């Protein structure tokens, strides 16, 4: 299935992480095609700056077969 | 995407029907789908047969298999190996699809940046996918070795 | 008045000992103790003789370090209960940190000490540190100070002053996700008390065992277990494609949900809703919030599929807001975050780990019943209501797919039941009564058919009373109380069933009805259970109601039934409960005029 | 198709193709003659499949964009039903719906919505093309035929 | 069965199957009768299929808990060898390797190291059995048998 | 919850330091811990060695491994190994805890419900147990087998 | 993560021998150095709170940093601060004890430089005060064990610089 | 190691070292001299304990690649044989099995399955230089060096 490759850093602007609850913001993952949009706009809606998108797997302009 | 998926992809690109040169292609891949089917049942009933012979012909009593190459340590040899049965695994899917788009789409890329950041050594990798594609010619026959050995030829520009 | 969603046995943790913080480990990380944490329990058990003996000194000696412990306040001026409080304090003081020192972990004293520097009115603060100094000075002067373990009592009393020197700090938050989410708060304190949960971060740089140690928690969050050991969990490429640089924790939280293991495990023998609350469990770590939440998964499946609701739930904004990116998803209960109150019972018993022994769906049916009236049920739960056949106590097994919905009704509450005299008509129900069907032969076999609802064998025969019924000796209601009070009776509907199943099913074979409250059901059950089985038979023969309805010459018949009786009885449906629309014209087959 | 879906399937659990992929692989490469005639016949008979598949769809259903008298509406109208009857000889080469799921069939009523275009108007001249289909194809062809119409007819 | 999982993957998309998956239940539902041949024939003659099966592994690997001189051992090794074909021929009649699978292959690992018997020692055990379905059935049902039989040596 | 946490949880509950023979209660604990340990350890080292025994003397050649029974089928006989291993594993965790509350609290809660819902034997499960306290004894000696058979007889009491 | 044993070990196993007598030497320094290194994590564990407030009144405290525009202005942010502060003190604890600054470059410096960057956190400020809160622990902990913990303070440093 | 687990428990909750794992800590390295006398002792003697544990293992197993005639393979189980004991030593030397793990355990199956070797074999083999091993050692010495071997045994 079509994949893409997205950089970004989604900071958390409503808690606090008292010393567990810290994870990471700048991750680079690997998303499939139907998810993706979901998750621009979560990581928009969160407040992230996305510096990297690319298409990780797949070609342009497919008709058909790309998933 | 399959030679069909490609030919479909490509007459609805040009907007028309499949011409009369690419349903030729098509009844080449449609005679020979018997053929790839027996490959597959031949590839599938000695996967780890295959692996073994070609670690042992091309892998082993090297000083990578020793302390400080990339297959010491039990868990190395046994990525290696699983990597190995990866190879034999989607060149066997590419002989069954008759293109080599899902190597390209799954196998070959982020590979060569994964395994250059591992330190896995590509050079010896290349040579176990070609000296796999010797073992199968030699347990298929020259026609399906050949078919298959295409799409390892592939595995090895891609890794290359 | 509302049904209730269950109130299962819950024991909170107030703070943790050596013992129980390495075994809690040990258990969180689903293997046996290593070297190390033997090593832990081995020498705090090694310990062990200078802890107890601290304490027993401690405790031997409290009155004069309390007597023992800025500007010092007057007892009158002070008030008497708050001296009294004073007091109590300083010595319980003392006795959490002799509690600590056996238990061997300050976990107790820095719990239940590091919120109290407001509690304690904050005006007197410099006068509880002066009198802790001075308790710390006291028990280690007559605790010889060189190098023994005075310097393990220094440290638990300095360690009592820290926390307590430690000013107002911040309640947790478990902020509201939606418009139906009600936002809780939780103190620090309890927070610091609940156990301590393992968080499974897998960064690309990571060894290869602490890789593998973070799969084995992703397949115990999913798969609720550890499947690696078996060949089922040969996802060669995921496994792969997660360990280096790429396809990080939360895709791989979505490939092992959209596996046919996972639709395996929870989503082939279940129903959608029970699916959708054990997939809130293995991908957010807490059950189903409110009813809404209900109904946007289960539209979202219903148009979608099962692996769509996967993708939404580790998609979603509370997926990122907790688990982020690289954290593997964990189980959401007492101590780790602020409980709600809406989902206490059905998120207990997801929490456990026989959440898959339960089929039908708990969330959807407390959360849509507590927005309902009461329903037709038994008063001690639908466990206790037989099922409506000619004969064979059959009720619902607690243990064997719990199918339960407790309900609580009030003592004068009352049952409705589907009564057969208003329904269908007379010498329709007259057919089936039995009085004195002139024959006695047949009135001795019916008595039997409503005793044990077919006809028994000659062994199950009470001959006797057949002559003395033949012989007029005893009239109908002497012959049905003798079947009742006879061996395989008991047998049938006392011995193998639970006391209050045995009074009900009893009441319905002798009765022809259910019971209507717990006024009946708690008489029945009293005497039965302070006088025992043949004192509940001759009290539901010499019962008023059966006198009313079936005197003394008459054989139990059944009466009233409850409507899922009637149900069950109507398996096409009811007779007619609006007129049918046959051959009806709809939009579409009309417009093509 | 039903060479790529086989061989996901074969992926899924991450293993070779098992002993009903290949049965699957070789049933569709032995038809796939049949599939071929079937091709050639609908691109061959595509014109007047589509001039009287529109001539029974405006005698039946005549409230549509379609015969709005608008004769760019009218010439849409052909080109969309010749694309679909193109896109069903996709599917019938491909073995499998998914050249007319991927570019017919997933977008479908939102796309026809934003066009306006009321859908079941859409799903009656879907029928009329696949009664037509019925009307040029033998047995096996129009079943395998009608396959792929019921299939656009249940994207709308 | 392969019908179970045609219905399965026509559900979790919440979906109707599709004509190519009706398209693979005709061709199963047409191969019945032969794999009812191929089970009835495996009925037939698994009493010799283990003792030649036994013969061959005992010639080939005597270093083995099944010829140790204890008699309830090899009639436990002869037991477990039935009970195998016969899941092979459960295969063969549902047409997929998932009544093997969930019989005999799941927690297989498990219960023979729990058996202190080496799974290599069962794996060619289940290479000679494959080989005496090889010798006693033909060509194609030849294949359908050894296939399931590769299933379960990729199982060890 | 521990030994020393239901102790401490008695005395805070009445509001005392630690009574004379709630010490003596925590010395028994505490000088019997070594042992314990030990036991603990080569439990955890001879964990598949003692499942493999006791399926070996209890479970096997009966009808449950045969047709119909429910250790036919090897993936309930994997889940059945495997239940075995929670039992002995989690028996170990009250053996070191020295009180039987992670057993009520992790496994006799949830078990009961779960093994009649799945249809498994509860005497079967019994006797397997029971042979287990039978193999740790005769692995361990008689005062270890002894102070962990307490607990799997805890774990036999709520079956 | 790794540990100056588990170092030991895995030269020594790629190389393919025993351990030889110089990293056993090694072995007797890490050896004869782990009490003091455990009672310096005792000391930090202990006096965390105290050891980030004088950090961060020493470096970042009294400057536009801190001013309205300033990264730990507006308060959730200061407090975001602390917490990488603390993080900071308790990784450099870790490796501390380990011997090992292994720890932080698979868990601290993997990616936090770039973090940084786009999150706009001025990254010469966090490391004046890494190296603030290195002269910390060298006042209240002593030459030698604040020398030691200010190696791996050193090692965050340089894999911030 | 010891100090890389302590460390890791002390991670993946965000909490300092308690002061329960530094008593292991510092007592772990009160144990350090008995440790280094270990390994060296280990290492001191290695050659005769694989020729004891070959002797004893061709004994006892003679049905093995090792005596088939090729003192190629002869030399490289011989050459196995020493690994295995320097990762135990290596384990001493840690405190824990994390190297023996890591190095030797964790695709210990899949690796002599590839090599073909029976696992059992193995594990007698390692039976063997874990009886040679009480022999040479002291009974404190044999039980920290026999943990690590009973690892061994429940690898393979
Ligand atoms: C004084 C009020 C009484 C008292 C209280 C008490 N409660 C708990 C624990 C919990 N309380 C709740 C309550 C709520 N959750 C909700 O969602 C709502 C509505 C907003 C309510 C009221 C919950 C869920 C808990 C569980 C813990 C948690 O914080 O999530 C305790 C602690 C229990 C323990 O022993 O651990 C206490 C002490 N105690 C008294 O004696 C007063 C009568
Ligand atoms: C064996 C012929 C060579 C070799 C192999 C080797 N590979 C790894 C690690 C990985 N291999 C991959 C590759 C893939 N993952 C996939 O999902 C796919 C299928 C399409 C491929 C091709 C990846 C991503 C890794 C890293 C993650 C993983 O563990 O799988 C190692 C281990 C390296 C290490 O230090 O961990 C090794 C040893 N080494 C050789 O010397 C051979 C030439
Ligand atoms: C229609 C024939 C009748 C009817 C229906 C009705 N149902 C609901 C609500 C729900 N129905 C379900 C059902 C299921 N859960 C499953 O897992 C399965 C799949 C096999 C089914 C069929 C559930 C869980 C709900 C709640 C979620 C939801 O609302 O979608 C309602 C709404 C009730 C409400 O209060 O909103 C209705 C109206 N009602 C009739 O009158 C018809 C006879
Ligand atoms: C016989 C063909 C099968 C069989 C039967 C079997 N039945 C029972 C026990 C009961 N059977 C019933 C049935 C009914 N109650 C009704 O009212 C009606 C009509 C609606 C029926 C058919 C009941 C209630 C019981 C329990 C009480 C009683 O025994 O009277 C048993 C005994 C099982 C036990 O443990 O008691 C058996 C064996 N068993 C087979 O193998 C056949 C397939
Ligand atoms: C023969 C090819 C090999 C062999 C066999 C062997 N098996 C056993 C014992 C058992 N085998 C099983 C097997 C199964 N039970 C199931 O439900 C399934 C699914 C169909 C299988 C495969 C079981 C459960 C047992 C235990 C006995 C019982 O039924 O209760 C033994 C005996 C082992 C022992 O220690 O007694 C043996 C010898 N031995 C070989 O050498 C061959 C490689
Ligand atoms: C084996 C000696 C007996 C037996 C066991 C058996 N168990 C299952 C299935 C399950 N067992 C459990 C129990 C637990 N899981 C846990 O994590 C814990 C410890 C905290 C316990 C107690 C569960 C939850 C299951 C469900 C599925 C699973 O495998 O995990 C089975 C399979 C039942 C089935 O039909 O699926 C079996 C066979 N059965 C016997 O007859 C023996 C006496
Ligand atoms: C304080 C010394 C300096 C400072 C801090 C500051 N940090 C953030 C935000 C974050 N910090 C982190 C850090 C980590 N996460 C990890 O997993 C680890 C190890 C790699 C670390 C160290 C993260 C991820 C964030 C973002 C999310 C969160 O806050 O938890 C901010 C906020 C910046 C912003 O909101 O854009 C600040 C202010 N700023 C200074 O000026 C100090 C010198
Ligand atoms: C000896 C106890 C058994 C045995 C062994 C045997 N081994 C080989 C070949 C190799 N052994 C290894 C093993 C390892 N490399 C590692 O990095 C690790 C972790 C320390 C291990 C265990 C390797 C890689 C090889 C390949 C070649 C080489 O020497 O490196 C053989 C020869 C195989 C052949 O025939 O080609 C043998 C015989 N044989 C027995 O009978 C014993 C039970
Ligand atoms: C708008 C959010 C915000 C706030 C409120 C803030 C707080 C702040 N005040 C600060 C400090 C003080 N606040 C106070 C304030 C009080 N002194 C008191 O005892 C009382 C009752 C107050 C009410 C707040 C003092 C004395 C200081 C001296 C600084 C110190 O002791 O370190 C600083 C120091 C840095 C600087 O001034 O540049 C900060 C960071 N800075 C912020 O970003
Ligand atoms: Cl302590």
């Amino acid at each position: 299935m079509r994949m893409f490759r997205v950089t970004a850093c989604v900071p958390s602007q409503t808690r606090i992480r008292t010393q567990r609850e810290l994870q990471n913001t700048y991750f680079t993952k690997l998303v499939p095609y139907d998810n993706w949009f979901k998750e621009q706009q979560r990581i928009q809606k969160m407040g992230g700056t996305i510096v990297k998108v690319e298409l990780a797997t797949g070609r342009r302009g497919a008709n058909t077969g790309l998933a | 995407q399959d030679a069909i998926t490609t030919l479909i992809n490509t007459s609805d690109a040009q907007g028309k029907y499949l011409d009369d040169s690419s349903l030729d292609t098509l009844q080449e891949y449609f005679r020979s789908g018997d053929l790839r089917a027996k490959a597959a049942m031949t590839i599938s009933a000695n996967a780890s047969t295959i692996v073994t012979k070609t670690v042992a012909k091309s892998l082993l009593y090297t000083d990578i298999t020793g302390p400080g190459g990339n297959m010491y340590t039990c868990r190395r040899y046994a990525a290696c190996i699983r990597d190995m049965d990866f190879f034999l695994r989607y060149g066997t899917y590419a002989m069954l699809a008759g293109d080599a788009s899902i190597l390209d789409e799954r196998v070959l890329n982020g590979l060569k940046e994964t395994y250059n950041s591992l330190g896995v050594p590509v050079g010896a990798t290349i040579r176990a996918v070609q000296a796999m594609k010797e073992v199968v010619n030699d347990m298929l026959g020259a026609e399906a070795g050949k078919e298959v050995g295409y799409y390892f030829d592939h595995i090895c520009s891609g890794l290359s | 008045d509302r049904t209730n969603g269950g109130s299962p046995v819950v024991h909170p943790q107030q703070y943790h000992t050596v013992p129980t913080a390495v075994i809690n480990g040990a258990h969180q990380r689903d293997r046996y103790p290593n070297h190390s944490e033997m090593q832990t329990l081995s020498t705090f058990l090694r310990t062990g003789l200078q802890r107890l003996e601290i304490a027993q000194t401690l405790a031997q000696h409290a009155n004069e370090i309390v007597a023992a412990g800025f500007q010092a306040i007057n007892i009158a001026d002070y008030g008497a209960v708050r001296m009294k409080r004073s007091m109590r304090d300083l010595g319980w003081f003392l006795r959490y940190i002799t509690y600590a020192v056996v238990a061997g972990d300050t976990s107790i004293i820095t719990v239940n000490t590091r919120g109290l520097r407001g509690i304690i009115p904050e005006d007197v603060t410099v006068a509880t540190t002066v009198a802790l100094q001075e308790m710390q000075w006291k028990s280690l002067s007559f605790f010889p100070v060189d190098s023994a373990a005075a310097a393990l009592v220094r440290r638990y009393f300095d360690v009592l002053i820290a926390d307590y020197q430690v000013e107002k700090p911040s309640d947790r938050y478990r902020t509201g996700v939606s418009k139906h989410d009600q936002g809780l708060s939780f103190p620090e304190s309890y927070e610091d008390s609940g156990c301590a949960i393992p968080r499974w971060v897998m960064k690309p740089t990571l060894p290869d065992s602490e890789k593998d140690a973070v799969i084995r928690a992703a397949y115990r969050q999913v798969f609720e277990r550890d499947i690696s050991g078996l060949g089922t969990a040969e996802l060669t490429q995921p496994i792969s494609q997660l360990k280096g640089e790429d396809g990080s924790m939360e895709l791989f939280i979505r490939q092992l949900g959209k596996s046919r293991l996972y639709r395996q495990l929870f989503y082939e023998p279940y129903m959608i809703s029970r699916s959708i609350e054990l997939a809130c469990r293995h991908f957010l770590g807490r059950g189903l919030s409110c009813m809404e939440e209900f109904q946007r998964y289960f539209e979202l499946v219903a148009d979608q599929g099962f692996s769509a609701l996967v993708d939404a739930l580790v998609s979603s904004q509370e997926y990122a807001d907790y688990f982020g990116a690289e954290t593997v998803p964990y189980i959401r209960g007492l101590g780790i975050e602020a409980q709600a109150c809406r989902n206490w019972g059905p998120q207990l018993d997801l929490f456990k780990y026989s959440a898959p022994a339960r089929k039908v769906p708990q969330f959807v049916t407390a959360f849509a019943s507590y927005r309902q009236p009461l329903p037709n049920q038994h008063p001690y739960g639908m466990g206790n209501d037989p099922l409506e056949t000619q004969f064979g106590a059959i009720f619902p097994h607690e243990t064997t797919n719990p199918a339960a919905q407790p309900v609580h009704f009030s003592e004068d509450s009352r049952r409705i039941l589907v009564g057969h005299a208003h329904r269908k008509s007379h010498a329709e129900i007259s057919q089936q009564i039995f009085s004195l069907q002139h024959s006695v032969e047949s009135v001795i076999l019916a008595a039997y058919r409503q005793v044990f609802g077919c006809e028994v064998l000659g062994s199950q025969r009470h001959q006797a009373a057949e002559t003395q019924l033949k012989g007029g000796l005893i009239t109908v209601r002497e012959f049905v109380r003798q079947l009742a009070k006879s061996r395989s009776f008991r047998q049938a509907y006392w011995e193998n069933l639970y006391m209050t199943k045995a009074a009900e099913i009893i009441h319905r074979r002798l009765l022809g009805r259910p019971t209507y409250g717990r006024r009946e059901t708690s008489k029945y059950y009293d005497i039965c259970g302070r006088q025992g089985f043949y004192a509940l038979v001759d009290a539901l023969i010499d019962s008023d109601d059966y006198r009313t309805a079936f005197g003394e010459n008459t054989v139990p018949y059944e009466r009233y039934v409850t409507p899922r009786g009637l149900a069950l009885r109507s398996p096409k449906g009811p007779v007619a409960i609006s007129k049918l629309r046959d051959n009806p014209h709809t939009v579409g087959e009309y417009m093509m005029r | 198709s039903l060479v790529t879906e086989l061989i996901l399937s074969a992926d899924s659990e991450a293993r070779y193709p098992a002993p009903k992929e290949l049965r699957i692989f070789q049933d569709f490469v032995k038809t796939g003659e049949q599939r071929v005639r079937i091709a050639k016949a609908l691109a061959a008979n595509e014109e007047r499949i589509v001039q009287n598949g529109s001539q029974k769809f405006w005698e039946r259903c005549p409230n549509t964009p379609s015969n709005s008298g608008v004769d760019r509406k009218t010439a849409s109208c052909q080109r969309d039903q010749g694309w679909y009857v193109r896109l069903i000889a996709y599917s019938i080469l491909a073995g499998s719906e998914r050249p007319l799921e991927d570019i017919g069939t997933v977008g479908i009523k939102e796309m026809y919505n934003n066009l306006e275009i009321p859908i079941r108007n859409i799903a009656e001249c879907m029928r009329c093309l696949k009664e037509e289909a019925m009307a040029v194809l033998s047995d096996e062809d129009a079943q395998e035929v009608a396959a792929y119409f019921d299939l656009i007819i249940q994207s709308l």
